[PDB]
């Protein structure tokens, strides 16, 4: 009721809220909202992100078709990005990537439930391996540190504060006020 | 109990899915027969669908450890896990009922939930037991390795004297 | 326990329906029977609705193995695993109490969640495992297979006069 | 409430998505949106792929209904294309079939349970038999690939990326930009 | 357990529903009787509310396939198979105590969900046993077949005077 | 929300939609439905089929239904018409039953559950086959075949390819293109 | 929904469903209608009967309401028409109750559950006859029936044709076209 | 355990809830102890809620039928069923001890779901079950007829003096 | 129906509820709230407060967006404020933070659960006392209590009456009468 | 349906319903509707309790606010007031207290449930012991006993009729026709 | 039961997870052996996937606190908890079977429910068990501290030759 109301005005103003784990349904959406607000080719997209994470091919299909419109996206931290999250924060337009000040920023490597016979389980653990190694190329594409560091550091988890994350490279800037928002 | 009878007879029975629980009694019951004079033979009956791989692996080298021998009688059935340990009997004293079945396949297994280098470490270690057990099941049959690995992709099934012309067993009883 | 003490006297009772622990005990039971003096009958009394089909040809086995004859009473009920073994008795040694039933039919399976090829292999496996338990009970009766292809696609119930005329049963006994 | 309005609207733009596993009531409702959209005849229709797949019968339904109508299907794989989805991609109008630079796609044989005496389960096994045939023919005519390379190919579970699905002849090109599609 | 103590003083006790479990115990122990002097009777106590209709025929078959008398006394309630068997005893050897309620009421089942075919066969087997079951209560009574069918038509309590009236019981005895 | 909305604007255009189970409920609908299409009394009434079967006195129900206005009804085969829902697809007006080049139709015989006392349970086995004798009947008439053809054939299921159905007589065309239908 | 629309509009025109078992929810529901319904005290109601009975006071009320009206209530059974739904179908005016040519009744004796102390189940038990007694004695009334052969009949469970339940009087006609009913 | 020690000394518990197999276990003990010599009495202590009706009459019938004595103890509770079989031991041989407490209460039931006719079948049974236990009541206490009715038509508790004088029991015991 | 058209009168009148425990859900919504209201500069916001808290991300979500936008924001706590409602309770605007007579305030130190290898514990234990910090510093800040005094008293669950919140420096001021209210 | 309906024009009429155990949700409905109507400030306000009682923190929430608006409110008793309902009911404006002849008032003390260790279980009582003492506080000064007689009445559970309730000072006055409300 | 006997054989097998129980039952074998003359070996086979510390350090301690040598037969498998005890035995008298695998890695658990000062007390008794379980097992092997850092951060897996090569098996055995 409420909070269908309340989001159906902000999405008149061109924001979108990802505020839940990452599944097929929510990237269904979320690519529904980007292809419609598509029509005007000229306006930017603001993107808010505190989501826990999620799965593998719902992100992929969210950040191509971010990389697929011609608007550009601006991405905000709020709360907890964390996992894929990180990542879809981490895909906006350059210049264009802001977190909170009380903001927490997560790196994550892939997990998996396999099951089935020895050639059906390698075959699966060849992909995810695959999908491992794309997670960080586009990673280390995006944040501008090399191949190398990102491996090192996604091996066990890493917190980082707003500060860190800007220095890092996975966002651009901190904002306090909102003088600071394009 | 006839279980106790029969054990008075040097007769083991694996009736059940292997599991750590039946590996360890059988074990216990190999040891102590082997405990009594090394020179009888021991019985074993197999009827089973397999199970649990390790603890397969701990009967396989208890067999192989002791010093008499022992002779393996299939029954009802012997599938994937049982077809190995009717297969490591001693050579010449492998057996089969006239209407029994066996048969063999790949491990399988669930590589749970984990990192992905938990996963890359546990499906490198589940390729090397498929190869150590396709190595193990080429030595005791007279097939090649990698006719072994081509009938053990799927599921085949073999008859009592499918297994005789295969190598599986040595000979098929119809009467004492 | 009145069991022990029947099997002092050579009696041996399958009351329930066919599983792998309940071959197990049977074959021990008629393995041990056939460790003493070979020379005695052995008694079993079946009221079971039947079961697992590899146990049943595990038991089947067992019994066509010893020397001592196995003399097989109908009991109550004689169904599908029950009524195979009912037939499976040494010849002019199969007997039915007056109100007891026979039932036969068809093997039931469920070929599980698999591939296609995993599907065709277990469904010729069936296949080939009915043809046998037709081959099996027409030998042990008078009828051509044929004949029991044909009463073996839907129920047939039998009474005891009915189950002697047929062939399952030598004799129908109503005192001693 | 969101979604709805979001799907409704894009609807109006001749956008049907496909988000979910394949069952006999999304198949039903593409049915019915596909034979709504029909009622312009030279207008193309753009459908949005991203499944694990479903049902056989419902899928044959989807496909069926897709060959019937006169105007031309688009179909777009995005995030995941697997099983009978990677079919339902592969069977849209030569020419009109592209996937995202992170698209991915699964080949599948059918798998199926079954219960009952010895002659049903022959009878049904022999179904299986034949759907799986059908199947293999499909995606044999679809994809420009001889039988038996198909048939040897889907035995086991194959992965693809957008450029080894291209190459195969799944689909026909990989979008970038907005600017590569009618 | 005063039970063993009892089986050394040849009596029995059904004081369960009849099941395959009880059936197999019940007649365990008559053979086993069976087995010392066949010159000495037996004594069965019958306090049970029913059950099923194989393991009622089997108990019923193996007292009539038992050399020496059996005594069958009620016991609180005897209800439709625990009359059967209530009234299957010898001759003149049939009891009641004072207080004990006696049911009889025509057979139950559960058809299962199955094709048409099978629906038909079912049920034919089970009008069957129906009437096989009215002749066999009809036999042990004076009452012929008309009044038996109509009586078991819904269910009919009988008291203790009432049951030697009509013919289930012999006597009632009020005391040793 | 979009399903209603679909259904509603195809049942405008005069199609009848049944995929799922025919249980009262969507028996009841299917009625209430043809009902009210049968105010205009000249026009055609399109079902469109795709289920697995259900209930005998519903689909008996809806088959006295169809049989009982004036207006024509066409039936048309799409993925899956089995048990009962095979028999309503036959029971359409001759000359207006299709299914599509990828539709399997399957034949049945009835299966019930019964319990009680001996009496109740001979008086449902005779329901059963008197029900099983009027479903074979009404099968010969509407197909061509004779009852005992039918009889032999419904002892074990059936399946039947779009042909090998229009050579039988469950159906009178195969569907290709939309040239097909008046 | 759909359903919900349908049965607006078929309620509109003059037509009121029973298509579940009797509670207290669809006998209340039956009630309003028909009492809506009477506002015009000259035109007729039309009732359709599928349903396999329910509880005994639900029906009462829908039988007193149907009897209390002044609008001519019209009973038409489609489909299964058994236990208390059968009393309802009888319970028409005369001259308007038909049914379909395969609809089949069922005529059923009460059934209860009842539990408490050995004087309460004397009061509960008596009430079960009295029960009993009145739906025999308003059966006899509805179908012309003398009352012993109806409680011969409804001593165990009988199955009626349309054409055995029009001879029994149950019925007064069997329709087969749209000119039958007015 | 105590219990055969007990049973040594002729003592009997009841201090469960009245069951078919705390009857059959009753029986077997009251028979058991009629079979050592008959000139001495039975000592049954009753700590017991009630239970069902036809072990309870199974109970009641086995003391009537004992030729020794058998002197009921009220201890802790007798409620119901209980009260029943306290009160039926042979005259003067009934007590309790002082902090006991009695009830009676008219018999309790659920009559399942049926047709009408099933229902006026069991609704005229539970009445004859109701006046038989009142008849039965009445001959074991002074009271008349019309008094015990109207004490059980609601639930009426007496202590151990109340008990005495309204006649369930003989006496009250405080030490030996 | 009711329960949505009150909340929807009172956000028009610039009230926003938190009355509930705070998770993803309502955080997000609160933030949505907010971010709407932001849309005039200059009319300040009110927020009751009556929870037991929720989860620490979803928190500090809340309290950066209180911060963000330019519009004062005016708490007012009524019944319960305990743990993270009492830290959004304190983050309102110097001099408009209220609690009525009888509201009741909680301080309570974090808490949390953790499963893993050694590694993974320790570096979530370090992250969950690197959070502990920041509350204190945050709760120092805003009441003008000592970092030392705080972290000393919310080592166990204090509680505080209006009064006693009043003398801390959580709250600046507690009413009767609406006549107070800014 | 109905009761939203119903609800919404008892609401425009100034009625205040407060028919459940008093908890968080509800206790946010009725001050959200108390505030709603506070926007006219001079005309009365009418509360009708049938509430079983609820949590302390959420009644006493409800009765700040009561005690906070410049409008009169009044309590009218129907059914059952008991526990926290009664000390509602009580918490009326002076002179406008009423209840049903048949009402019933319950007088309760405080019960909760404690878990944890010996130093949190201590400060927990503490607190407990201050909510009952507040309560008796609260009580005595709206009904004009004593507080050491209510402390001693409220100690196990007291019943109080309507004439009982108003002799004891919890209402003003026992009305039975429509000449009773101001 | 074949357990006892091998307890007169001075055999333990340890063959499930490692708890409390099991603990227990090991350590009081221990002791029991221990009684008896000190100056036999004790055998011990381990087939486990690991379990609790604590219970596996109570086993370690009586095994270093008991003065007989005791030996160790790797088999079947050795994980975690089953590595450290069976690398514990007496140097020189540490076995494994020719196709047993080894497993170590660190430990793990769940300090979890509880304050913030209560989960860095938990995590600080982690770190501390985790430096004390390498120590223990650095002491045991031959390996540095810094290798046993660097090889229980993720899953290492080594077959009998590895193990034999690494330190953890002093020589692997196939037969006696």
């Amino acid at each position: 009721g409420l909070g269908d109301q309340v989001y159906n005005r902000l999405l008149n103003e061109r924001i979108i809220f990802l505020g839940q784990p990452v599944d097929d349904d929510i990237a269904n959406k979320i690519t529904a909202q980007l292809l419609l607000l598509a029509s005007d080719p000229e306006k930017d997209i603001y993107l808010y992100i505190n989501s826990p994470g999620g799965s593998i091919t719902a992100g992929m299909a969210i950040y191509d078709t971010m990389q697929y419109i011609k608007n550009d996206v601006v991405t905000i931290a709020m709360g907890l990005a964390a996992a894929m999250g990180q990542f879809l924060l981490s895909a906006g337009t350059p210049g264009k990537r802001f977190a909170l000040p009380n903001a927490e920023i997560l790196i994550h490597q892939p997990s998996a439930g396999l099951a089935g016979s020895a050639s059906d389980i390698k075959i699966h653990a060849e992909r995810l391996l695959h999908t491992k190694k794309r997670m960080a190329e586009l990673t280390s594409q995006h944040t501008g540190q090399t191949i190398e560091q990102i491996t090192r550091d996604s091996d066990r988890d890493r917190w980082f504060d707003a500060f860190e994350a800007k220095e890092y490279g996975l966002i651009d800037d901190v904002m306090t006020t909102a003088a600071g928002m394009p | 109990d006839p279980y106790a009878k029969l054990f008075e007879e040097r007769v083991i029975f694996l009736g059940v899915q292997i599991d750590d629980a039946s590996a360890n009694d059988v074990m216990a019951q190999l040891l102590c027969l082997e405990s009594m004079d090394p020179d009888r033979d021991i019985s074993v009956y197999i009827n089973s669908p397999g199970g649990s791989f390790t603890a397969l692996t701990a009967i396989y080298d208890t067999m192989q450890y002791v010093k008499p021998d022992v002779q393996t009688v299939c029954m009802g059935q012997a599938a994937a896990a049982a077809a190995v340990l009717l297969a490591a009997g001693t050579p010449g004293k492998r057996m089969a009922l006239p209407n029994a079945r066996v048969l063999i396949h790949q491990p399988y297994s669930e590589t749970g939930r984990g990192q992905v280098s938990d996963l890359e470490i546990a499906a490198n270690e589940i390729l090397r037991m498929r190869s150590q057990l396709e190595d193990m099941l080429a030595k005791h049959s007279t097939t090649p390795v990698e006719k072994i690995r081509e009938d053990i992709e799927r599921d085949k099934i073999l008859t009592a004297e499918d297994a005789l012309s295969y190598g599986l067993i040595d000979q098929v009883i119809s009467t004492r």
